[PDB]
C-alpha cells in the first residue's frame, strides 16, 4: 500500500498490464479457431470429447497473469 | 490350382534384385525372373487359373464378410494350404447361421421399439373410439394433434364438417390422440380437412395400422414385450457362434487369403515379369532355404538395450543401393543423448517423470481404455499402439536416462562433479537455481549455441562424400568450397565470443577467407550462386533448436521451483505450502508441454535429413520419405 | 465484399421452393394437374397455359431469374467462383456453338443457359470463322476456356478432338482455377464431380480398357487412373473397392442410371453441406443446387404427368 | 484505498486498464466464433446443453478482472 | 523489491516485451493454422498429426524470449 519506490511503482503498473493484455491475446486466437470450430459438433457429438480438447493451448496467457500479479504483489 | 509348389512374394530395391535372384535360382525352383524380358510370356496363366483365383477371391472374402456380420474377426498370419472345396465348404454353413440371426436380431429390435412406441397412441386412440374403423356406417379418422394444433385443426374439420362430425380427444402426453369421426361419405372431406390444418389421418404405416385401433393396441402390448426376448436368443446363438467359431473362421480365412494372394502373384509374374524384386514359384523341397536368409532389404509373404533397440531399424535402411553415396543410417545414435537429456529436470522434471515409465513399459488398467498396456487398448488408434510396445521399455529406459541427468544437471546446481555445491540440502533441495542467476545461467546458454553449430559441420563433410561419390560435381563443388568461408567466421566470432578471452587470435582474416569461399562455386559457373545465402540460415537455425530445447528444458525445472519452492514476493519460507495450492496442479500441466519439447530434437534433424548429406529424399525423389523410417 | 448480400439474397431466394411434396403430388398428378400444381408455384410465373416445351422453358427461365441474373455481378472472390460453375455447362454450349459450328448446323439453334460473355459474343465467335477466330472471340472479354481452347487449337484444327481433349483440358485448367480461390466447398463438389466424372466416363467406356488415361480425367480423390481402368476393363469390382470411399450409394450399382442417381445424392450430401456458410460459398451455392434438383424432378415428372408414365418410373429418379 | 502514495496512483490506473483490454478481447473473440455458431443451431437443436457449454470459453477473461479489481480495490 | 536501482529499470522493463510479444504471436499462428483442419480429425483419427505438426515450429519464439532474459537475471 502507500508510496513505493521505482521497483514498486514500475510492478503496481504491470500487474494490471499483464491481466488485461493476456486476455486480449487469448480472445483473438480464439476468434479464429473458435469460428471455424462449431460445425462439427453439430455433426459429431461423438466427437466432441475430442473438441471440449481441442480448443485449449492458447488460453494459457491467463492462468500466468495470475501467478505473476501474486509475486509482483510484495515487491509492491 | 497350379503346377505343384508355393508361390514366394518378394520385392525390393536393385541390389536385392540381384542377390535374391541368385537365391532362388540354382536349387531347382522355377518360372524364375527377372532373368528374361519375358519367358513368363510363355508362362502366361490360364483363364482356370484366373478363375481358381476369382473362387478363392469369393471364399476369402466371404470369410471376412461373415466374420463382420457375426461381429467378430481374423488377422493375417503366415499362409496355409487346406484345399479350396474344404474352406468354401467350412465357410458355408456359418455363414448361413450368422447372418440369418443377424437379420433377426436387427428385426426383434426394430418390433420392440416401434411396438412400445405406438403402444400409447394406439392405445389412447381405441379408448376413444369404442371401435368405429370396424364399422363402415360411422368411419373414424384417428390423428395425433398437439394442443399447440388443437383449435386450428379443428377450425379446419369445422369448417368443412359443421358439426356432422364428432372431434373427441384423450390425452397422449403433450397433446392428445384425436378422432374425427364422419359418416360414410364424409370421409373425402374429413381427410382433406386434417391435411389442410397440417395434421393428417394417423395409425403406424404398412400392414399393423390397418387393423382396428384396438386390435393394434393389444399387438404393440405384445410385440414390445415379445421382442426384447426373442431378441436375446437371437443374439445369443450369434455370439455363441462367434465364440466358438472365430479361430475356424479365421483359418479358412487365412487359408483362403493366403491364396489370394498368392495365385495374384502368379499372375504378375505371368504376365509382365516386373522388375527390380524378385518374384519366383517355389517348390515344396526348395522352399525354406531360399527364404531364411534375406539379407535386410526385401518385403515379403511366405507361401545394452537403450542403444541398440531403434539403432536395429536404420540397419535396414543402410542396405538398400540406388546410389553412389552411404545410405542413411547415423540417425539414431545422433539422437539419444539429447533424447535422455532433454529431461536434464530437477525435483518436479526428470524425477518424477518415472512414474509414467514404470506404467506403459508395465500395465495400466487405471485408465479409461487402457488395461493392459501390451494389448495397446485406446480410444485412438489401437493398431498403432501394439508396434511401440518395444518403444514402451526403450522410453522406460530413456525415463531412467532423464532421471540421472538431472544430477549432472543438478551438479552446477547442488551436488559433487565439476562443482562442489552440497551433494544433498536439507528443505526442498532445488529451492532456487544457481542457473537462474547469470554466471551459471550464462554457461548454459553456451552450451547450446555450439551443439547447433556441431550438426552442420557433420552435414557438409557428407555432402562432399555424395558429390564425390555420387559424382554429382555441382554438389561435390559444392561441399568443399563451402568450407572456404569458415576461418574467417571465427576470426570475427572471437571478440565477442570471450568478449575479453578472444578476439584477436584472428581478424581481418576474413577478407582473405571470403574469397576461398566462393572459388569453386564459381568454377561450375551457376548462373545462382546468391543462393548459398540459404545454406548460411541453417546454421543459425541449428543452434536456435538446441537453444530452445535447453531453455524450454530449464523452464519446465524452473516450474516446480516456481510450483513447489520459492517465487511469491522476494521469495519466502511459506511460499512452499502456499504454492501447494498450486503444487499438485503444475506436475501435470508440466508433464503435457516437455512432450512438445522432443519434436524439437527432431525438428534439428529434420534441417539435417533433406539436406542432401547423404540423402535419397529431396522433396519426393524415389524412395519412401524419412518420416517413415526413424519412429520404432 | 458483398457475400453479406449475397448469403443474405440467397436467403430469401431459397424460399420459391416446390416441395418433396410437390413432387410426390406429382406422381399422382396427371399432366394437367401436374401443370396446374406448377402454375401456382415459381416455375408458373414462367408457365403460361399447359403444355411440356413451356414446363421446360418455364424452368430455364425460373433458374434464370434467380440465379441466372447473377454471372453479370461479378466481382466477388465468390462470385468468379459461381462463374466457374457456369461455365462449366456453358463450356457444353460452347462445344454445341463449336460442334453445331462444324456440320453446317446454324448457330441460331443453340440456346445458351446465362452467359458471362453476352449473345454477341458467341454470335462474333460463331462468325468469327477459323477455329483460331472462334476461340479468339471468346477470349476478347476473357475466359480462360477461350485460351484452353486455344491451347489445345494449337497443336491441330480438329474440332471433335479439340473439344474431346479440351474437356479433360479444361477440367485440368478448372483444377487450378477453383484451387485459385478459397471457399472450399465449390472446390469439394467440384472434386466429387472429378470421382464422378471418372466414373461415369469409365462406365461409358468401359469394355474399351486401353490406355485409360486419355479418358482419365485426373483430379481423382479415391479414384485414380487404375481403378478408372478397372472399371473400364468391365471390373465392377472397382465400386466395391470404392466403398467406405464418400461414394457409398454406388456400392454394388451395375447400371449408369442408376449410377448417377447415386452420385448426384453423394454430392448433393455434399452441396447441402452449405446452408449458412459464410464468405464459404456453401450458402450460395446450395441454393443454385436446389433450384437444380428441382428441375430435374420437374421436368422428369412433367413428362410422367404427360405420358402419365408410371410413379415407377420416375420413383428412383426423384428422390436421392 | 483513497488518496495515498507514489504506488497507490500506479495500481488505480493499472486496476482499469486490467478491465478494459480483457473486455476487448473477449468481444471480439465472441464475434468471430459467435458469427459462424446459429445456422450450427439452426440445424442442431441437439447441441442446446452443448450451446450453453460452446460460447463460456472466451468470457472467462472478464472474471479474471474481477478478482484482480477486486482484490485490488474493493480489497485496497 | 523497494526503490529499484536505476539499472533495474532499463532492463526490466524490455523484460516485459519479449515475453507478451512472442507468447501473443504464437497464440494467433497457432490459431490461423489450427482453424483451417477440423474436418480431418473426424475423418482420419490417424493423420492428426499434420495439423498438429505445424503448430510446434512457432512454439521456439517465447522460449527464445526466457534465454535472454536469463542472462539479464541478477542484474535485474
Amino acid at each position: 500500500a502507500a508510496s513505493g519506490g521505482l521497483d514498486r511503482g514500475l510492478i503496481a503498473v504491470g500487474m494490471g498490464l499483464a491481466v488485461g493484455l493476456a486476455a486480449l491475446g487469448t480472445g483473438v486466437a480464439q476468434a479464429r479457431i473458435g469460428a471455424a470450430g462449431v460445425g462439427a459438433i453439430a455433426e459429431d457429438r461423438s466427437n466432441f470429447g475430442t473438441a471440449l480438447i481441442f480448443l485449449l493451448l492458447p488460453e494459457t496467457l491467463v492462468i500466468f497473469g495470475l501467478l505473476i500479479a501474486f509475486i509482483l504483489n510484495g515487491r509492491l | 490350382m497350379i503346377a505343384p509348389m508355393e508361390k514366394l512374394v518378394l520385392a525390393g530395391p536393385k541390389g536385392r534384385a540381384k542377390e535374391l535372384l541368385q537365391s532362388l535360382q540354382q536349387a531347382g525352383v522355377v518360372h524364375l525372373e527377372t532373368l528374361r524380358p519375358e519367358a513368363l510370356s510363355a508362362y502366361q496363366l490360364s483363364p482356370e487359373e484366373r478363375a481358381e483365383l476369382r473362387r478363392w477371391e469369393a471364399v476369402s472374402a466371404g470369410a471376412e464378410h461373415t466374420l463382420s456380420l457375426l461381429g467378430l474377426e481374423a488377422e493375417p498370419a503366415r499362409p496355409f494350404p487346406e484345399g479350396l472345396e474344404a474352406a468354401e465348404k467350412a465357410l458355408s454353413p456359418i455363414q448361413a447361421h450368422a447372418e440369418g440371426l443377424t437379420r433377426q436380431k436387427q428385426e426383434l429390435e426394430e418390433e420392440l421399439a416401434l411396438a412400445q412406441a405406438y403402444l400409447e397412441p394406439l392405445e389412447r386412440l381405441a379408448a376413444l373410439a369404442h371401435g368405429l374403423d370396424k364399422s363402415p356406417f360411422l368411419r373414424v379418422i384417428p390423428f395425433l394433434l398437439t394442443e399447440k394444433e388443437l383449435p386450428l385443426v379443428e377450425e379446419a374439420l369445422r369448417k368443412a364438417l359443421e358439426d356432422r362430425y364428432l372431434l373427441a380427444h384423450e390425452a397422449y402426453a403433450g397433446g392428445v390422440a384425436a378422432l374425427v369421426v364422419v359418416h360414410r361419405k364424409e370421409v373425402d372431406q374429413a381427410k382433406a380437412a386434417l391435411s389442410r390444418a397440417g395434421v393428417a389421418e394417423l395409425r403406424l404405416p404398412g400392414a399393423l395400422g390397418e387393423l382396428p385401433l384396438s386390435e393394434a393396441a393389444r399387438r404393440l402390448k405384445e410385440r414390445a414385450e415379445a421382442a426384447p426376448r426373442e431378441l436375446s436368443e437371437v443374439r445369443q446363438h450369434l455370439a455363441k457362434l462367434a465364440r466358438e467359431s472365430a479361430s475356424t473362421l479365421q483359418s479358412l480365412w487365412t487359408r483362403a487369403q493366403d491364396e489370394v494372394a498368392r495365385l495374384k502373384a502368379l499372375e504378375e509374374l505371368a504376365s509382365g515379369r516386373f522388375g527390380f524384386a524378385l518374384l519366383g514359384y517355389v517348390p515344396v523341397k526348395a522352399k525354406p532355404k531360399v527364404e531364411e536368409a534375406l539379407a535386410r532389404h526385401k518385403e515379403s509373404v511366405v507361401y545394452n538395450p537403450p542403444w541398440a533397440k531403434p539403432f536395429e531399424l536404420l540397419v535396414s535402411f543402410l542396405n538398400t543401393p540406388k546410389y553412389g553415396t552411404f545410405d542413411p543410417t547415423p540417425v539414431v545414435p545422433v539422437f539419444f543423448p539429447f533424447w535422455f537429456g532433454m529431461i536434464v529436470g530437477d525435483i518436479g522434471y526428470a524425477l518424477l517423470f518415472y512414474l509414467v515409465g514404470r506404467w506403459l513399459s508395465g500395465y495400466v488398467k487405471r485408465n479409461e481404455p487402457l488395461v493392459i498396456d501390451l494389448f495397446a487398448l485406446k480410444l485412438k488408434p489401437q493398431v498403432i499402439g501394439k508396434l511401440v510396445h518395444i518403444l514402451n521399455w526403450m522410453v522406460f529406459w530413456t525415463v531412467v536416462w532423464g532421471v540421472i541427468y538431472g544430477e549432472f544437471f543438478g551438479t552446477f546446481l547442488e551436488h559433487l562433479g565439476v562443482f562442489g555445491t552440497p551433494e544433498h540440502p536439507g528443505l526442498i533441495p532445488i529451492l532456487i537455481h544457481r542457473i537462474d542467476t547469470a554466471k551459471t545461467a550464462n554457461l548454459l546458454i553456451l552450451l547450446s549455441v555450439a551443439f547447433g553449430v556441431v550438426l552442420v559441420f557433420f552435414g557438409l563433410a557428407l555432402r562432399a562424400y555424395l558429390g564425390l561419390k555420387h559424382r554429382h560435381m555441382a554438389h561435390f563443388w559444392e561441399g568443399v568450397g563451402y568450407l572456404g568461408g569458415l576461418v574467417g567466421v571465427l576470426a570475427l566470432a572471437a571478440s565477442y565470443l570471450g568478449n575479453l578471452q578472444a578476439g584477436w587470435l584472428q581478424g581481418l582474416m576474413y577478407l582473405g577467407f571470403g574469397v576461398f569461399l566462393l572459388a569453386v562455386l564459381m568454377s561450375r559457373i551457376w548462373l545462382m550462386i546468391p543462393e548459398i545465402f540459404t545454406q548460411a540460415g541453417h546454421i543459425l537455425s541449428h543452434i536456435r533448436i538446441y537453444a530452445v530445447g535447453a531453455a524450454g528444458g530449464i523452464l519446465a525445472g524452473l516450474l516446480t521451483d516456481v510450483g513447489f519452492a520459492l517465487a511469491e514476493r522476494l521469495g519466502l519460507l511459506g511460499v512452499l505450502l502456499g504454492l501447494l495450492v498450486a503444487g499438485v496442479l503444475h506436475l501435470l500441466i508440466l508433464l503435457l508441454t516437455t512432450l512438445g519439447h522432443m519434436l524439437q530434437p527432431i525438428r534439428l534433424l529434420w534441417v539435417e535429413f533433406f539436406t542432401k548429406f547423404g540423402f535419397y529424399e529431396e522433396n519426393g525423389r524415389p524412395y519412401r520419405p524419412f518420416k517413415s523410417v526413424r519412429e520404432a | 465484399d458483398d457475400f453479406a448480400y449475397l448469403n443474405a439474397r440467397v436467403r430469401v431466394r431459397r424460399g420459391t421452393l416446390l416441395k418433396e411434396s410437390f413432387f410426390q403430388e406429382a406422381l399422382d398428378l396427371s399432366f394437367a394437374d401436374f401443370l396446374r400444381l406448377l402454375s401456382e408455384t415459381v416455375y408458373g410465373g414462367e408457365l403460361a397455359g399447359q403444355g411440356l416445351p413451356d414446363v421446360d422453358r418455364a424452368v430455364l427461365r425460373t433458374q434464370a431469374k434467380l440465379v441466372g441474373d447473377l454471372p453479370r455481378l461479378v466481382t466477388g472472390e465468390a462470385r468468379e467462383a459461381v462463374r466457374l460453375l457456369l461455365l462449366r455447362n456453358d463450356l457444353h454450349n460452347l462445344q454445341a456453338l463449336l460442334r453445331a459450328k462444324a456440320t453446317g448446323r446454324p448457330f441460331e439453334e443453340v440456346l445458351l443457359l446465362p452467359g458471362t460473355l453476352r449473345e454477341e459474343v458467341w454470335r462474333q465467335a460463331y462468325e468469327a470463322q477459323d477455329p483460331a477466330g472462334m476461340a479468339q472471340v471468346l477470349a476478347v472479354p476473357g475466359h480462360p476456356l477461350a485460351r484452353a481452347l486455344r491451347a489445345v487449337l494449337r497443336e491441330t484444327q480438329d474440332l471433335a478432338r479439340v473439344e474431346a481433349l479440351l474437356a479433360k483440358r479444361f477440367f485440368e485448367d478448372v483444377a487450378k482455377a477453383a484451387k485459385g480461390l478459397d471457399q472450399p466447398a465449390l472446390r469439394d463438389y467440384l472434386a466429387l464431380e472429378v470421382d464422378a466424372e471418372n466414373l461415369r466416363t469409365a462406365f461409358k467406356l468401359q469394355g474399351s480398357g486401353l490406355a485409360p488415361d486419355a479418358f482419365f480425367l485426373k483430379g481423382g480423390r479415391f479414384v485414380d487412373r487404375v481403378r478408372f481402368a478397372r472399371l473400364m476393363e468391365g471390373d465392377y469390382a472397382v465400386l466395391d473397392e470404392l466403398s467406405g470411399t464418400p461414394f457409398s450409394g454406388l456400392s454394388g450399382v451395375r447400371d449408369l442410371k442408376a449410377l448417377e442417381r447415386g452420385l448426384r445424392c453423394v454430392l448433393l450430401k455434399e452441396a447441402k453441406k452449405g446452408v449458412q456458410d459464410p464468405l464459404g460459398v456453401g450458402l450460395v451455392l446450395a441454393y443454385v443446387k436446389e433450384r437444380e434438383w428441382e428441375a430435374v424432378r420437374l421436368r422428369l415428372l412433367a413428362r410422367r404427368a404427360y405420358f402419365g408414365l408410371p410413379r415407377a418410373q420416375v420413383e428412383e429418379e426423384v428422390v436421392c
